[PDB]
Formats: C-alpha cells, structure tokens, sequence
C-alpha cells in the first residue's frame, strides 16, 4: 500500500500476524537482561548459556519487496520475465 | 459422456517453510560457563 | 552436616570483604564460590531458603549472610562476537 507504513500487502500483514515469533528482533543488551531478572526471560537464559540466533541475511521488509517485484512482474510482464527480458502485456491478454 | 457447462475460479493456499533459524553456539560457554579449571579440563579433554 | 543447599552458622576462618555490586566479581557466599554480576534482588526468600536455582540448577540468587538482603547473580559473559576479514594474506587488519 502507497499510503500506509508497512511497506508490505495486506495478506502479508494477515500472514505475519497469525505466526507468533517469540522474541522480535535478534538484539538483546546485557544491561536489558540484567534489570529485568524477575522475569525469567528464555531468551535471556539461552544467551547466558552460550546459544545464540543469528539474523537472517535478507529482511523481512527485504523479502517483502522480492515478493512485490514477483508480483509487479507478473501483473505487467507475465511468464516472459523469467525465460529472458520481461515483455509487458496487457493483463486480460496473459489471462486468455 | 459428462461435459462441464460451468467454472469457478478457485484460489487456494500453500503454506511452505523455507528456511528455521541460524544458530551458533559457544562450546565452552555452555559446557563450562564462566569457569576457568572447566575451560582448561575441556582443551585437555579435546576439542569436538 | 551439609555444605551449599541451606543456611550455615559455622563458617571457616576467612575474611569476609565489602559488598560489591554491577561490577563482574569472583564471589564467595558462604563457601560457595562463583564468578558473576551481583544486582538486588525481588525475590522474597523464606527464612529456611539460603540459595536460589533456576530451571538449569544454577545458582541464581542467594541471600546476603550480613545484611540478609537478596542478590541476583549473573553470569560476566554475554553477547555475540563476529570477525570479518579480507584473507590474512590479503591484510591482517578486521573488522568486528
Ligand atoms: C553483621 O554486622 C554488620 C556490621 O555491624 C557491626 O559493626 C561492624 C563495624 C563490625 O563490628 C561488625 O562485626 C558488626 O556486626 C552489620 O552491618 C550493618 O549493615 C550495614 C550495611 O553494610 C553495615 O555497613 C553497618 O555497619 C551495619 N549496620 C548497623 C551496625 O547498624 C550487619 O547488619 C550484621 N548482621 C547481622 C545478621 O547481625
């Protein structure tokens, strides 16, 4: 959407609500553990034992334009796109 | 012969994991924590 | 007798220090020897209670044998470390 913030589509928006991540982000200081000890945080624990999580390579929002390229490319080029050069083509032409 | 006279577009999803998380892990931390005679007992045990 | 699960009123002849906290220190509570961080604590401990464990059995708390008030002890290590490098034949400077 042009307008909102996300930068994302609204199914894409549906879709990451409904899976539950645990932990956002993959950055958690040492001064955050330590002032909030009473709760015994899991992520806290397996950090504190050595386990760690790296971040993925790509990002989400980086993902997220991949799949609106892939989605633009096959509204306004079709399956030309990927043999060669893409070739645009009116959208009720590629559905007939 | 039975011949369809109708159609209906359907659209359906297909849920596929790609990737799970990249992990690393600190041997020593978490076979000995923050030990200094477990760290030596581990170089002498060997390193796997 | 018992020696690092309960209070103790007989104790070897050592000299006890001042009490340091925020600062990774070597630790000895009671006998019982360490290296951590030691913050004050939420915890509300029972007269019978002297030690604190977490799900991996770590001793995670413990209360002052002095001034009988609750520290938490974390661990001085914390936090992930990479090394980027361009080849040591190319250069030996990194980056981290
Ligand atoms: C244990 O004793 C300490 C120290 O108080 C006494 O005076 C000292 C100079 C020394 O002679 C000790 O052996 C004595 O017990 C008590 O510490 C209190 O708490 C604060 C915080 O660290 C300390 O600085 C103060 O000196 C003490 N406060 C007072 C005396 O009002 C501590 O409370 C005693 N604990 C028990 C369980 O009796």
């Amino acid at each position: 959407d042009p307008l909102k913030p996300t930068k994302r589509s609204f199914i894409e928006d549906l879709l990451f609500n409904k899976v539950t991540l645990a932990d956002a982000g993959f950055m958690k200081q040492y001064g955050e553990c330590l002032g909030d000890i009473n709760a015994r945080d899991l992520i806290c624990a397996q950090k504190f034992n050595g386990l760690t999580v790296l971040p993925p390579l790509l990002t989400d929002d980086m993902i997220a334009a991949y799949t609106a390229a892939l989605v633009s490319g096959t509204a306004t080029a079709g399956w030309t796109f990927g043999a060669g050069a893409a070739l645009q083509i009116p959208f009720a032409m590629q559905m007939a | 012969i039975a011949i369809p006279t109708n159609f209906s577009i359907s659209i359906t999803t297909e849920v596929m994991p790609v990737s799970m998380a990249k992990t690393s892990v600190d041997c020593n931390m978490y076979i000995c924590g923050d030990s200094t005679e477990c760290a030596n007992l581990l170089l002498q045990y060997g390193s796997f | 007798f018992e020696l690092l699960n309960a209070p103790a009123t007989v104790c070897g002849p050592k000299l006890s220090t001042d009490l340091i906290k925020n600062q990774c220190v070597n630790f000895n509570f009671n006998g019982l020897t360490g290296t951590g961080v030691l913050t004050p604590s939420s915890k509300r401990f029972q007269p019978f209670q002297q030690f604190g464990r977490d799900v991996s059995d770590f001793t995670d708390s413990v209360r002052d044998p002095k001034t009988s008030e609750i520290l938490d002890i974390s661990p001085c290590s914390f936090g992930g470390v990479s090394v980027i490098t361009p080849g040591t034949n190319t250069s030996s400077e990194v980056a981290v």
